[PDB]
């Protein structure tokens, strides 16, 4: 409970824990960084490891806000990215299959601000509420592990909504055709390289990127044992 | 079958002309029909060994096996009026009157007095 | 062939017993003799003078009942000098080490001057054999206390084979002379000389009993005991031609010894009869003949299988009791006669002796049932069957050996009751020479009429006999008994018949104007229970109805009426252990529930007629694309499901059968796997709304499957048929199977094993899920007792929290394995022996090193051939070479349809597949330590919970158990299907997702049916998680650690449990209730 | 009363100096390169190279593939092994499967450093060339590390030379 920060770097962030009677002052522990990268998606993000169950974006813009509140801070996030929390995400099927529609840790997530004037400040919050818990425990906020996501999520058995299902079929469809009939135009359309070579297209091919693949996926019969006179000298040697 | 029913099956096909085709007649060469022969013996090895006695017959009635029998062959050569002409029960195994009766979806007698 | 001649020197000299034994018994002995040769002559002496001689003394003469009376014993008593001689195997060098201990039998033949011609009338010379005995122990007692040799010898009285008339004397060795360490008894056997009566005289037919009935068990017991040495030098000779002949003996004892076979008495009721004596003499006679035509069926020259190969074929083929017989000459070449006795008979022209008395007909009829058997497991070339054969033993619990055991107590039981007493008389005496065998043959002869067809092979057995009595005593003891019967009651084993074993009525003799004597004993037989119906066809005959129940089979009620009515009154029959498995299995909520028998698939049935009228829609609807076939999929449809199911039953998880449909083969289908998803549901919708409209009757809804990984989009049509079903339809796609394959080949390297996990599952729900069903549901005909036992297992899996890990494919495969492979036990009869030998198997399977590899055909092509079985071994071999240990992959199942192994036995945690095997061999323990009792089954289904790490238990907020079809209800959908979930249990959705989030960490197991082991109201479910021992201690932190922890120093964190906890409350909400740690 | 079971994970129901221990090891620590690292160096010497090489093959499958750092120990594990006891082929064969799975300069970096630990110097300066021509024109520690060989084997004007490659590759 002194700890404040780990000496790796990680600012501990306690949370007190919501009162349930099945379980009648216990706290869930969150570690964070300040994240750099170079990729543009990837700045201006805040690392953050041990999350608590199903936490949605929600749940951290209350979070930063409770902290902007306590601490007339001026902070917004923007994204939770890399939020995987079961996994299901870690391969994208689509993009192994085909490129066409997709051009593309564990209990971790990146979260997103909308500047670095946010993200620093919220930083600074941080680093004040890492040290409530050495003095004084009480004034850590209740992550309410209750959302609109969250019950979704809960009500497993949900039949779906057949025209919202319905609706999804027709655009995708006709956003893949539109990609479908340019890819095969694409192929066969009398590509010639800048070397006025012409490429070979196979009829009903449909993807410059399956040549691609093909590509990369992958005289002793007719030879006389008896034809010339020095073949023959060589079998005389080894007749005698 | 896969229920140990030893059965034999005939299939026909005939050659048809395409939509545009100007000569009289759809003569396939004997190679196309080496090769037609080829995948509808595929075809009817393939259902029949994946099936029992009972779920082949319950291909037969919607004919479905001719339909996959005209999409294979489509590449090939077009075809017209293909049917599986015949089917014969060489051998069957031991009798199981409880299968018998699950295909047809025990009983106390009346007192004589 | 040869694998197998290697193995039977392997275990030829495992069993071989150690030669210095020999020697100390061969000291021991031969001393012996000496002391036997000190012993001295006696006079005649009448009944009483003997009396008085013995009254006083600690010895006891071992007379046999009917003991003599002064008026009836007026014929002298003598003693003389012995002929001493050594028999039996031991004898002949062919004995064996046995942990038990071994019987030396030595034989005294008493000189022939002690007879008169017409001695073995009335048990003349059993009563002077009797005393020639007693004299003997009397004498060696004190000569023994003269050598100091009491200390440690212990002399008792013993039956010879439990042969009530020939007494014995037993010596064994407590712990120089001491020979306890050899594991061996000396067994003084008291033979008559050679032809002291005429054997003519003693045939089988004959009576030597005045009271006429004839006598074959008195006949066999003097002549036997009259043609002892004979036969040693009969097998002696044998032995000098062939050289074979001794390790063959060795053989057919060990087979014997498995299946609990013996030389013991079996009229008494033991199983028995066939020993190594008679099995070596049967070799003796087909080595000299055994065919119709007098041609040796084996030859000298034939090496130690082949000689048992064709004795074992003999007693398969050949019909030696009701049908035929074989006459062979000890001292002429055996023949085959095809006339036969009702009994078994393998005469001996030589001696006049028919060596198989001590055979009862019902226990040949199982010898002769075995030996076929294995007969065909001999035969059999693509597996191997020496450990099958040789190195099991089937004997050691009577429920798995027997498909139905009951007990009989018989009434006033220190003496029977007058009136069962009365019953015995003498005429029976004469025949059966004591009560126990009287009623042994009483209630086997009852219990075979009545039965009938019913059943196979029947056993009577009783239990609490004894064989070795003090010699202070005349006869055995026992406690229940009084000195009036050596039992403490009778069970009844029967092997029974599923093809007829539940029939409503049993068939009878058909009607005619004058009542046939067939017809007379049916009716006198069954009595009032007798009735004369008419059918459908229009025949007439004599039969009698039972009523079929849900808790008990017909048989237990046949039976129960049978034997009150013959045997007495007052018998009390009780099979509690079949009743109790029968009650384990969910009660279906259908009418006349309780009136229909385990074996009915009545359920099942209108399930699938309900299936074929939306069979019969969906092809004249129109579409797109013809459809292809629609493969029904889901458990009800193989006769599996735990409950059956239920019209408007959609609690329960089973509810919603899977079915797999196929569209003809076109090429315009999307080349990407979320627009190729897309595309199937697109069908679905197109089905849907034609449904609603031509049929609206039918009520669908859409749901989403996410069994799959990665692949989000897979939705399901869901279809309530208006007569109470559900049905989950999937689209299959031609193109699927080779998208899945391009992922695979294009994902990287270290994500190639993840890739190919999900194809595991994709060919798990679709392509394989549809050939497994195809077979199950065909052979399940063949073996009526499959979906019982299975349903009934998946119960027990539950109980213990396995299911959620263990697919339905897995757990069926396992307990269809005592079927397929029966060896070297017979196919299963009911719910009971069934299910003991799923957890059997399960108790001896090494998993790490055995393959479990089935033959999913029915019984004796599509049976594995030699080539494609090597072919499936050289993959476990390949396997296990990668995973010694067996932590990836810890149970290999494998078959025709599923040659790789893998596909329904991956992903399952070690933890699970140990316990599997843990709770297996302690049960068989519980078993073997207590008896099949009521209260032993109560533990076997009945969870610890105590070793998990944390328990937590749930309750739902309205009870499901009506709603799951279960009778201690539904009758029609909700107008809302939004309302469906409001009746739905979701733990096991709640436990699948956690367990994902603590793959890492915990390991939580939850009960997938909470209906039917969630109490009375079927509410109460419980989740229970496991630390894995590297986060239950601390760790140094890292971004890695992928788990919920706390800091305890700068670089040390540890599980945070009480926060799991939290999360696992929020996660339950309203449900959880409690919490154990 | 209950059916109750003690727990084992080790499959029992069925320092490290043995084939058993390690075993017994990995059963709790499937991600620990350290015990598959010495479970090899065991057998290594036993002289047991074909079975340390098969070791190698399941440390690879068993870790966790998320486990990069640890994945990298083996296959530096390996690198050592068919250099000091393997053939040239095999050492290749390892080298090109082992840039296919990782970093492929990284797997340049370390088989560089093990012909110089090795005293392999007439390979590391192979290596270093076609290293250099592959990575040249993006990594400027590739013509350092060249650059301290020479000067280390005391050739100074090859290391001029090398100097004046990387300016003209490197932008
Ligand atoms: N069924 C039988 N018919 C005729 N004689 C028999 C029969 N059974 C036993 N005997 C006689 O009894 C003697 C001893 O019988 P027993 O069955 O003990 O012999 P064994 O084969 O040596 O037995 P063990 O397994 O104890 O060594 C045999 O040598 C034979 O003389
Ligand atoms: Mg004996």
């Amino acid at each position: 409970e002194d700890i404040s920060a780990m000496k790796n770097g990680f600012i501990v962030v306690p949370f007190k824990l919501p009162d349930h009677k099945a379980l009648p002052a216990s706290l869930h522990f969150m570690f964070a960084k300040r994240h750099q990268s170079s990729n543009s998606n990837e700045s201006d993000c805040l690392f953050l490891v041990n999350l608590p169950l199903l936490s949605n974006i929600e749940h951290m813009k209350k979070f930063v806000g409770q902290l902007c509140g306590k601490y007339d801070t001026v902070s917004h996030v923007e994204e939770l990215l890399y939020n995987d929390e079961f996994g299901l995400h870690e391969v994208d099927l689509s993009a192994l299959t085909s490129d066409l529609m997709s051009s593309t840790p564990r209990n971790t997530a990146l979260l997103k601000f909308v500047d670095a004037a946010s993200i620093n400040n919220c930083w600074n919050a941080l680093k004040k509420y890492s040290n409530l818990h050495a003095k004084h425990p009480n004034e850590l906020f209740e992550w309410t592990y209750t959302t609109p996501s969250f019950t979704t999520f809960v009500n497993f058995y949900k039949p779906l909504d057949i025209d919202y299902l319905k609706e999804d079929i027709h655009t995708h469809m006709a956003i893949f055709e539109q990609r479908e009939a340019q890819a095969q135009e694409d192929v066969q359309s009398s590509i010639v390289d800048e070397d006025g070579f012409t490429l070979v297209v196979g009829k009903n091919t449909k993807s410059l990127n399956s040549i691609r693949k093909k590509i990369l996926n992958k005289i002793d019969k007719k030879a006389k044992k008896d034809f010339y006179r020095f073949q023959v000298r060589e079998r005389k040697k080894q007749e005698i | 079958t896969s229920d140990d029913y030893v059965l034999r099956i005939f299939a026909i096909a005939f050659t048809r002309k395409q939509a545009n085709q100007v000569k009289r007649h759809s003569y396939a060469q004997s190679s196309h029909i080496r090769a037609i022969r080829k995948v509808i013996s595929e075809i009817l090895t393939k259902e029949v060994q994946g099936s029992t006695l009972a779920q082949l017959t319950s291909k037969l009635i919607p004919e479905v096996i001719n339909k996959e029998i005209e999409n294979a062959t489509k590449d090939i050569f077009p075809l017209q009026n293909i049917h599986v002409r015949k089917v014969k029960l060489l051998k069957q195994p031991k009798f199981d009157v409880g299968a018998l009766m699950a295909l047809h979806g025990e009983e106390k007698g009346k007192k004589v007095t | 062939s040869n694998i197998f001649k290697l193995q039977i020197d392997e275990l030829l000299e495992q069993v071989k017993l150690k030669q210095k034994h020999v020697l100390k018994v061969e000291k021991f002995l031969h001393k012996l003799y000496d002391i036997l040769q000190e012993i001295p002559d006696w006079e005649e002496k009448s009944l009483a003078e003997v009396d008085s001689f013995f009254k006083n003394k600690i010895v006891s003469v071992p007379f046999v009942d009917p003991k003599p009376i002064p008026q009836n014993t007026n014929y002298k008593f003598n003693y003389k000098k012995p002929d001493i001689s050594l028999i039996g195997s031991f004898a002949l060098k062919a004995g064996i080490y046995q942990p038990n201990g071994s019987s030396i039998d030595t034989l005294l033949t008493m000189p022939k001057e002690l007879f008169e011609k017409k001695d073995f009338l009335n048990f003349r010379c059993l009563h002077k054999r009797s005393v020639y005995l007693a004299y003997l122990t009397h004498h060696l007692l004190i000569l023994l206390k003269k050598d100091k040799l009491d200390s440690f010898l212990q002399l008792e009285y013993s039956y010879f084979d439990n042969d009530p008339l020939l007494p014995i004397l037993r010596i064994s060795c407590s712990k120089d002379y001491n020979f306890y360490k050899t594991r061996f008894s000396i067994n003084l056997l008291i033979g008559f000389p050679y032809k002291v009566f005429e054997p003519k005289k003693l045939l089988p037919n004959r009576n030597c009993i005045r009271i006429l009935p004839a006598t074959p068990l008195y006949n066999f017991s003097v002549l036997s005991s009259s043609t002892h040495e004979n036969y040693l030098k009969y097998l002696y000779k044998t032995k000098k031609q062939t050289e074979s002949f001794v390790e063959a003996t060795v053989l057919g004892r060990l087979w014997l010894q498995q299946r609990g076979f013996s030389s013991n008495m079996s009229h008494s009721g033991s199983l028995g009869g066939f020993g190594t004596f008679e099995f070596t003499i049967l070799m003796a006679a087909l080595l000299n003949g055994g065919g119709i035509n007098s041609n040796k069926i084996l030859l000298h020259g034939f090496s130690s299988y082949q000689l048992f190969k064709g004795v074992i074929k003999y007693l398969a083929t050949m019909d030696l009791c009701h049908d035929g017989h074989l006459q062979f000459h000890s001292n002429p070449a055996s023949k085959y006669i095809d006339e036969g006795f009702q009994t078994p008979t393998l005469f001996d022209k030589s001696t006049k002796v028919n060596i198989l008395t001590k055979m009862t007909v019902s226990s040949y009829q199982i010898l002769k049932e075995y030996a076929g058997e294995t007969l065909r497991m001999l035969n059999n070339v693509v597996q191997d069957q020496f450990s099958n054969i040789f190195l099991t033993n089937i004997s050691r619990f009577d429920n798995l050996k027997y498909d139905l055991c009951y007990d009989v107590q018989l009434p006033l039981g220190n003496n029977l009751e007058t009136s069962l007493a009365a019953t015995f008389g003498s005429m029976e005496r004469v025949k059966f020479i004591t009560l126990e065998n009287f009623l042994a043959h009483k209630i086997t002869n009852v219990a075979r009429y009545a039965l009938g067809d019913r059943i196979k092979y029947i056993q009577i057995e009783m239990v609490g006999q004894k064989s070795d009595f003090p010699i202070t005593k005349r006869k055995v003891y026992s406690n229940t008994g009084g000195n009036h019967f050596n039992f403490d009651f009778v069970r009844v084993k029967l092997i029974v018949n599923p093809s007829e074993c539940d029939k409503l009525v049993t068939k009878g003799p058909a009607h005619s104007e004058t009542m046939s004597t067939e017809a007379a004993v049916f009716k006198n037989f069954w009595g009032i229970k007798s009735s004369l119906r008419r059918f459908k066809d229009g025949s007439i005959t004599h039969c009698c109805v039972w009523s079929t129940s849900s808790s008990e089979p017909i048989i237990s009620s046949i039976v129960n009426f049978a034997l009150q009515k013959h045997v007495s009154k007052k018998a009390q029959i009780s099979n509690e252990t079949i009743k109790k498995f029968h009650n384990f299995l969910p009660l279906p909520n259908l009418p006349s529930s309780a009136k229909t028998s385990v074996l009915n698939l009545s359920s099942f049935f209108n399930l699938k007629k309900s299936f074929d009228d939306l069979y019969k829609i969906i092809f004249q609807m129109k579409l797109p694309l013809s459809v292809k076939s629609i493969l029904p999929v889901g458990s009800a449809f193989r006769y599996t499901s735990l409950c059956q199911p239920v019209p408007f039953a959609y609690s329960d998880p089973d509810f919603f059968q899977d079915v797999i449909l196929e569209f003809e083969t076109s090429p315009k289908w999307p080349d990407e796997i979320t627009s190729l998803e897309k595309a199937k549901t697109a069908f679905l919708l197109k089905i849907q709304e034609e449904l609603s409209a031509n049929s609206s009757t039918y009520r669908s809804f859409f749901s989403r499957d996410e069994s799959i990984p990665y692949n989000l989009e897979i939705v399901t049509l869901n279809i309530l048929t208006p007569e109470g079903y559900g049905f989950k339809f999937r689209v299959l796609t031609e193109r699927d199977e080779i998208l899945y394959l391009r992922a695979i080949a294009n994902a990287r390297n270290e994500l190639k094993p993840e890739l190919e996990a999900t194809f595991l599952k994709f060919t798990a729900k679709y392509l394989a899920s549809v050939r497994h069903t195809r077979t199950l549901e065909n052979i399940s005909h063949s073996y009526q007792f499959y979906s019982p036992v299975v349903r009934l297992f998946k119960r027990w899996l539950d109980t213990h929290l396995l299911l959620g890990h263990i697919t339905d494919e897995l757990a069926e495969l396992i307990a269809i394995k005592p079927f397929v492979d029966p060896a070297p036990y017979f196919i299963p009869g009911s719910l009971e022996n069934g299910f003991l030998k799923v957890l059997k198997f399960i108790s001896q399977w090494n998993w790490k090193d055995d393959p479990l590899i089935l033959d999913l055909v029915k019984p004796e092509s599509e049976r594995l051939t030699l080539a494609q079985y090597k072919g499936i071994q050289m993959n476990f071999t390949n396997l296990r070479n990668s995973d010694p240990n067996g932590t990836h992959l810890q149970f290999f199942v494998a078959s025709k349809n599923d040659p790789s192994g893998i596909l329904y036995s991956s992903g399952i945690p070690l933890p699970i597949a140990t316990r599997l095997t843990a709770l297996a061999k302690v049960a068989v323990n519980l078993l073997q330590t207590h008896g099949l009792n009521q209260q032993t089954i109560n533990l076997l289904f009945t969870p610890g919970l105590k070793d998990y790490d944390f328990v937590v238990d749930l309750r739902t907020p309205i009870g499901l158990k009506s709603s799951c079809g279960i009778l201690s209800a539904p009758s029609n959908f909700p107008e809302n299907l939004n309302d469906l979930s409001e009746k739905m249990d979701p733990t096991y959705q709640l436990v699948k997702y956690l367990n994902l989030k603590y793959k890492n960490s915990l390991i939580l197991s939850s009960r997938k049916y909470i209906g039917v082991n969630g109490g009375e109201k079927g509410d109460k479910n419980v989740i229970t998680g496991l630390i894995k021992p590297l986060f239950k201690g601390a760790h140094k932190f890292r971004v890695n650690l992928d788990c919920n922890v706390k800091p305890v120093d700068d670089e040390n964190v540890i599980l945070n449990k009480e926060a799991i906890f939290h999360e696992i409350a929020a996660f339950g909400n309203d449900m959880v209730i409690n919490f154990e740690t | 009363l209950s059916l109750s079971a003690g727990f084992d994970w080790t499959a029992s129901i069925l320092a490290p100096e043995s084939v058993a221990d390690f075993e017994r090891l990995l059963i709790g620590n499937p991600n620990s390169s350290v015990v598959w690292m010495n479970y090899m160096a065991f057998q290594l010497q036993l002289s047991e190279i074909e079975k340390a090489r098969e070791l190698a093959e399941r440390a690879l499958k068993t870790i966790n593939f998320r486990e990069e750092a640890e994945k990298l120990n083996i296959w530096i594990a390996m690198l050592n092994l068919e250099n000091t006891f393997g053939t040239e082929e095999t050492l290749e064969e390892v080298f090109s499967r082992a840039c296919q799975y990782m970093d492929s300069y990284t797997i340049h970096t370390k088989l560089l450093g093990i012909y110089e630990i090795s005293e392999k110097f007439d390979k590391a300066a192979e290596l270093f060339k076609a290293t250099a021509k592959k990575f040249g024109g993006e990594k400027v520690s590739i013509w350092v590390s060249w650059g301290d060989f020479l000067i280390s084997h005391n050739e100074e004007q090859e290391a001029r030379t090398i100097l004046g490659n990387a300016l003209k590759a490197l932008p």
